[PDB]
């Protein structure tokens, strides 16, 4: 029930709760950006620029 | 004298002796925000105290938990200056040593599972300039300090509520820094009633049942009790004396045999002594007089078990005698008199339906979440949590200190959680103020009002952003992993620095700083505001707050306030004031022991000055200290009256202690109505830095002590001879004493040129120094945009006349002669800024390049080749700035365009024009061209050169900066050589380096030589390792916005003159429109042929009592009459011993004046510098409540051999005809205000249009239309004019067709309007369609 119901949450919340609606994996991709780029800010003590955002992130700037 | 004081010594009317000199004027937010981040070891305060607030967490379970070790604050990326150009926040990091230890839960505390000690990063702080401000977003802000109820214990009462009643009922409250308000009250029943979080009313005593406190505590808590014995006869009653005031004796009293008093009569004083000295312990009682009474406690039937009376309940008859069935010989009653002793509580716990713990905490739970089905979990729980949690409650150090004061307990510290005693103690003492013991606190008394300022808002902002941060740790801890986790991975930065950026730059209280003078800026920064978080509204403000009150005195400004919706909200600190370690404003006060006025000064606060008695500064004063009069003038409790020499307590220290610094520099500010003062006052910050600045010839001596505080001036930190002087930086070389043992002792200041304010005017420094000559620590080297000499000078003084002319001076217009506008002197600069941005569209990146498409050479003429003006063109209205032309995709023409294009085969360009180009309007001199490109795009030419410009000028300065320190410091090697060998041939023919390792006779010689070494070493990594930094930094990319390429910034540069328009004004309220630019030969002329510069009328002054203005020109043209008499000693060629017996005739003037300049111990050169500076008029210092008196003015008149009457014969301009009667003419004071004309008007025909409504709204060039309000709806339809009316409304607003064609037939000379419907009418019915209601039109 856990794995179905945050399912339904997490994929509804992407597919409502913009205006301009993500498709799915777009929001997917953003989120890995936000989680790197908090890594990546509190190793280095600044927001990463997006050079060494994109390889960290492995894809191109 | 200092020397920046010998060269023109302003002349001093001040009489009574200076004793405090006045502080540093923006110690308020220095200290504060100094607090906010040095780190405190023990007593928190800011960044310490929120950490320790918030850390340690300890995980839900108990496993682990989160610990704080320290902090630290790295060094910002840039300086203040790099912010400003590059508009970033000027912050520095936050780097915080962070613990988490791991427990085992097997083992009891196995506190070694995990030790993991990283330091994390979270949040930039900004930091605060030297000048009390903040550099966020590139733009320099000023957070003002907040003045709010302090926290604590607040007694007050409302009066005249139930109005038919008219009877006053009571309240206190309690307010804690952090958390929920608590308020009991009383009800016209006297029922007591507490309102938590202003839900429903309570009977007051279920939050008592929630404290485990049964009625029987309750009452043993709150009355008094009564002891009746069944003495085998009629109920005796042991009997109090005390207790016997103010009653009737509804049955005859007798005890011992004796019967004191007799029945049907008042109990009167001298019974009670009768009763006292007889020592009467007991009175028989008859039994009817019971049946009124209440029991106090419970009364069971020890002879069975069972209950007999409960408690608090009346007895009657019955009742006693089944009391005294019981074997209960005792009885407790409650004394429950009328007047002193009320029955609240136990009415109210007659009122009260709870009976038990339980019962009150589910009824809590019901009023603070009304709907949800209480548990016993929940209910303990939420009221635990309510008051008595460390986390959801603070009262703070001021919260519990106030509520000890307004509870008379002894000890000033505590804890924030409240107490049982606390709340007992606040219900006994309403009770208290209910009965007639104590009385209310009034919410506008300066000790009840205390200032939040920047450092303690932005430690409240930090905290809240720590919470933020620990709900999310805490989720962390209780379920994640434990070995692989460590510190740096559970915390996140953006929670945190979003709260402190949004304080920083979106607060109410964060506001860009007030820019146009000196003056502006350090009262934008002394500024009390009542508004923003925790403040009040300017709509819900009532009249209490706004009105004066007898605490203001010497801590806030009476006078200082803005005159619109925020009359008494804001307002500006005081001179002296300061803020005791509470927050609570305090004033200085000289001590007065045995009538001696003593030279020790203590800080009164708010409170503790009401219980002294102040003398005023007023009072004359003998050597030894004493007063000379005898009923001295004092004030105490808040309120003044005449008191003896030995009665008094307390003196004040200075005359301007009641007024801010904005009106510490109104001179004969006395003599001027409290309405003209407030005026003048607020005027005076809006005063606009002219061209050149000039001191005032009358200041209140105050002018100094602004300018050096501002930081607009440079003053050298450091004392020593000037080594360079120029137009952009002082080169300063310290004296030897002054100078630290391993640097070379050189004080470079870069003064800023012209570079825009905020308000787009001039920031421009000028030194005001010469080379090679002796300066002190202290010593103002460079002027700023509006000081002189080191003194403010707001404004310029002219000749006024007081007279009419000819209508031009009518209704408070000013009429200006033309030498004025000849001479430049109201000329003031203003910088401008205009930005042209790159930035990627659908259709393709937009390109900056010089061709334009449908422009001619003609304008490109001065575009140089990558499309950006030359730096010195002089641009005018429309002229293009930098070409910019965007993508362009297929334009839908119109078959007549197709035609016209295919018959002259001119097919448009595929790429439309956006350039930027002058807005309409504007001259100027474009000085500055700045070019932000990302990091990732080709720079193009024109970024290189400046690029290569601006590298090569770092460069080069750095290169003669550590040239000249070296250069000193081979003068400090020789100097030290020339001591112990001296060599002349081999020591200087070698090239100064020729020391790094050859050693002399060992002293202090090779020890600083040997130091030099090792400078050497570490400065030469210094100059290539910091010079590659700024290579670095200047080639380094920006941090632009996401779909912006490239930004280019241009800096126009006006010259904006006096016409008529622009408003000017005084010190004194006075404003004025100025109407008219007179022809010189038409001015008012005085008998020697000199006209008159400004004509003013004298129908201003009467009505409106500001004769301030009349003294002030009075001065004025006797000061300037001192200039005039000097001016022909230095154009006489006249000895330095003339103007020395003159000049010193003219200091020594006053009846007993506090100054004393003595010209003997001057130089001849010193005196001849002084009168080459006073020979434009010798200034004058004129305190603020210690002015100089008509009786010196008229001797200073005298000396310059004036008409003493300071008032002359002119003749007119024009007609060359004496005035009748002689006209007052002299030295006025002006200011040019920030109203130029040129930014007020305005005027359009057609332009934007709005999107939804249709109608009227441009702005960036043509600005929005005039709005025709209601009112004037209102007097079209009075005046009858339908048509016009119907014109206003729908061909020139709204009707799109008609705006369209009516546009058409006014070209076409047709005058004729076919009007429609408008368009927010049909939106409106759009807008009422939409919630299901039909309206329609009903056509025929």
């Amino acid at each position: 029930a856990t794995w179905w119901i945050r399912q339904a949450i997490t994929r509804s919340i992407a597919d409502q709760a913009r205006t301009i609606r993500i498709p799915v994996h777009m929001i997917e991709t953003i989120n890995k950006l936000n989680r790197i780029s908090r890594q990546m800010l509190q190793e280095m003590g600044r927001e990463p620029t997006p050079e060494e955002l994109a390889e960290r992130m492995l894809m191109p700037e | 004298y200092s020397y920046t004081e010998k060269k023109r010594i302003r002349k001093d009317f001040g009489k009574r002796p200076q004793v405090l000199d006045v502080p540093y004027l923006l110690s308020i937010q220095l200290d504060s925000f100094q607090k906010f981040i040095e780190q405190d070891p023990e007593g928190q305060y800011g960044l310490e105290a929120a950490f320790r607030s918030v850390f340690p967490i300890q995980s839900y379970s108990g496993n682990s938990e989160l610990q704080y070790v320290s902090y630290r604050l790295g060094e910002p990326v840039f300086d203040v200056q790099e912010c400003q150009i590059r508009g970033v926040t000027y912050s520095a990091p936050l780097r915080v040593k962070l613990r988490l230890v791991i427990y085992e839960r097997e083992a009891p505390e196995g506190t070694v599972k995990d030790i993991k000690e990283q330091e994390v990063y979270m949040g930039e702080i900004p930091l605060m300039t030297d000048n009390g401000t903040f550099v966020i977003n590139g733009t320099e802000r000023v957070i003002v300090s907040q003045l709010h109820r302090s926290p604590g214990v607040f007694f007050d009462s409302d009066k005249g509520k139930t109005h038919s009643s008219g009877k006053v009922l009571y309240n206190a409250r309690i307010i804690p820094y952090r958390g929920s308000w608590l308020d009991f009250e009383f009800d016209p029943k006297d029922n007591l009633f507490v309102r938590i979080d202003r839900r429903r009313k309570l009977p007051a005593t279920i939050i008592l049942r929630a404290l485990n406190y049964t009625t029987e505590q309750i009452l043993d808590l709150f009355f008094e009790k009564v002891i009746f014995e069944i003495r085998d006869n009629k109920l005796q009653m042991e009997l109090v004396p005390e207790r016997l005031r103010g009653e009737t004796a509804s049955f005859d009293i007798e005890a011992n045999g004796k019967v004191y008093v007799e029945k049907g009569r008042r109990i009167t004083a001298r019974h009670i002594r009768q009763l006292e000295k007889d020592d009467v312990k007991l009175i028989e009682v008859p039994v009817e007089y019971i049946a009124g009474k209440v029991v106090a406690k419970d009364y069971i039937d020890e002879s069975t078990g069972e209950l007999i009376c409960a408690a608090n309940m009346e007895l009657s008859l019955d009742l006693l005698a089944k009391l005294s069935q019981s074997g209960h010989k005792r009885i407790e009653t409650l004394f429950t008199n009328d007047l002193d002793h009320g029955p609240y509580i136990s009415e109210t716990l007659r009122v009260d339906p709870t009976n038990d713990r339980l019962s009150a905490l589910v009824e809590i739970y019901r009023m603070m979440r009304p709907g949800e089905p209480p548990t016993r979990e929940a209910a303990e729980s939420l009221f635990e949590n309510l008051f008595f949690s460390e986390d959801r409650y603070d009262l703070s150090a001021v919260g519990r200190m106030k509520f000890n004061r307004s509870l008379l307990r002894e000890e000033i510290e505590g804890s924030g959680i409240l107490s049982k005693d606390d709340i007992i103690d606040v219900m006994k003492k309403l009770i208290d103020i209910r009965n007639g013991k104590g009385e209310v606190d009034d919410i506008d008394h300066l000790g009840n009002r205390r200032i939040r300022s920047v450092g303690e808002m932005a430690e409240n902002q930090f905290r809240v952003g720590l919470v933020r941060v620990e709900r999310a740790v805490k989720e962390r801890l209780s379920l994640g992993d434990l070995d692989t986790l460590m510190p740096q991975d559970m915390i996140n930065a953006k929670p945190i620095s979003a709260a402190v950026k949004e304080f920083f730059g979106s607060s109410q209280l964060s506001q860009f700083m007030d820019q146009n003078n000196p003056l502006s800026e350090i009262t934008h920064k002394r500024r009390i505001s009542a508004l923003g978080p925790g403040g009040l509204t300017r709509e819900r403000a009532g009249f209490e707050v706004r009105d004066v009150h007898p605490t203001h005195y010497g801590r806030v400004c009476p006078i200082e306030t803005p005159e619109g919706p925020n009359i008494g909200l804001i307002n500006s600190l005081s001179v002296y004031a300061q803020t005791n370690e509470y927050g609570f404003l305090e004033t200085p006060y000289r001590k007065v022991t045995d009538g001696v006025v003593t030279d020790e000064i203590h800080y009164l606060s708010a409170i503790e000055e009401g219980n002294y008695v102040i003398a005023q500064a007023n009072s004359n004063l003998d050597e030894e200290g004493h007063f000379v009069e005898d009923l001295v003038t004092c004030r105490s409790k808040g309120e003044s009256s005449l008191f003896s020499r030995d009665q008094v307590d307390y003196m004040d220290v200075s005359t301007q202690q009641v007024v801010s610094v904005g009106a510490s520099l109104i001179p004969f500010l006395e003599h001027d109505d409290a309405n003209r003062a407030l005026m003048g006052a607020n005027m005076q910050r809006q005063a606009v830095p002219t061209l050149r600045a000039d001191k005032p010839l009358v200041g209140t001596g105050m002018e100094r002590a602004v300018a050096v505080d501002s930081g607009v001036t440079a003053v050298a930190k450091r004392g020593g001879v000037v080594q360079y002087v120029d137009a952009s930086r002082i080169v300063i070389k310290v004296n030897e004493d002054e100078m630290y043992p391993g640097e070379a002792g050189i004080d470079i200041y870069n003064l800023t040129k012209y570079t825009r304010s905020n308000q787009n005017t001039c920031i421009n420094q000028m030194p005001c120094v010469s080379l090679g000559e002796p300066v002190e620590r202290g010593d103002v080297l460079a002027d700023g945009p509006s000081t002189d000499l080191g003194e403010l000078a707001l404004g310029q003084n002219m000749r006024v006349a007081f007279m009419p002319w000819n209508g031009y001076n009518f209704e408070d217009s000013i009429l200006v002669s033309e030498r004025v506008v000849q001479e430049d002197r109201f000329t003031t600069i203003h910088i401008q800024e205009l930005a042209c941005v790159s930035r990627d569209t659908k259709l393709g990146p937009e390109e900056i390049t010089a061709d334009i498409p449908n422009v001619g050479e003609a304008a490109l003429s001065k575009l140089d080749e990558s499309g950006i003006v030359y730096i010195g063109a002089e641009v005018t209205g429309g002229d293009i700035l930098v070409g910019k032309v965007t993508p362009k995709g297929e334009t839908q023409l119109t078959p007549e365009e197709k035609l016209l294009r295919a018959i002259f085969g001119e097919k448009a360009s595929d790429v439309k024009d956006s350039s930027l180009r002058v807005p309409n309007g504007v001259s100027g001199t474009v000085i500055d061209v700045q070019v932000f490109t990302r990091d990732g795009v080709e720079k193009d030419k024109r970024a290189l050169e400046i690029e290569e410009m601006q590298l090569k000028q770092a460069k080069k300065d750095l290169s003669e900066e550590l040239q000249i320190l070296e250069a000193g410091l081979f003068s400090r090697i020789r100097a030290v050589l020339v001591a112990g060998g001296v060599e002349a041939e081999k020591l200087d023919k070698l090239p100064r380096d020729r020391w790094l390792e050859l050693g002399l006779t060992d002293e202090e010689k090779q020890n600083q030589l040997e130091q030099l070494a090792e400078q050497y070493d570490e400065l030469k990594h210094e100059f290539e390792k910091k010079l590659e930094a700024k290579r670095r930094k200047i080639t380094q990319g920006d941090d632009l916005a996401p779909g912006v390429l490239k930004i280019v910034k241009v800096y126009l540069a006006v010259k904006r003159r006096i016409q008529p328009g622009d408003k000017m004004a005084g010190r004194h309220g006075n404003k004025g429109v100025i109407s008219k630019i007179n022809p010189i030969e038409d001015m008012p002329y005085d008998e020697n042929g000199t006209p008159v510069d400004i004509v003013l009328n004298p129908l201003g002054v009467p009505s409106r009592m500001n004769i301030g203005q009349i003294l002030e020109t009075h001065l004025g043209m006797a000061a300037k009459g001192i200039g005039d008499k000097i001016n022909a000693m230095l154009k006489q060629q006249q000895e330095v011993a003339k103007l020395r017996e003159f000049i010193q005739r003219a200091y020594d003037l006053g009846a007993d004046v506090r100054q004393k300049v003595d010209l003997s111990t001057f130089s001849d050169e010193e005196v001849m510098r002084l009168a080459e500076n006073l020979r434009k008029g010798m200034p004058i210092a004129t305190p603020v409540f210690d002015g100089a008196k008509e009786a010196e003015i008229k001797e200073l008149l005298k000396l310059g051999d004036l008409p003493t009457s300071g008032q002359i014969r002119l003749y007119d301009g024009r007609t060359g005809e004496q005035f009748e009667r002689p006209v007052t003419v002299g030295y006025m004071y002006m200011l040019k205000l920030n109203h130029l004309v040129d930014d007020k008007m305005h005027a359009r025909s057609t332009g934007s249009y709005s999107l939804v409504t249709q109608q009227p709204l441009g702005g960036k060039a043509q600005f929005g239309g005039q709005r025709f309000g209601e009112m004037e709806v209102w007097a079209l339809e009075a005046y009858g004019a339908a048509y016009t009316l119907q014109e206003m409304l729908t061909v020139k607003s709204d009707d799109v067709n008609g705006r369209t064609k009516m546009y058409k037939n006014i070209v076409d000379g047709n005058h004729q309007m076919e009007p429609g419907m408008p368009e927010s009418f049909n939106v409106l019915l759009k807008e009422i369609r939409s919630l299901g209601i039909n309206i329609e039109l009903e056509d025929e």
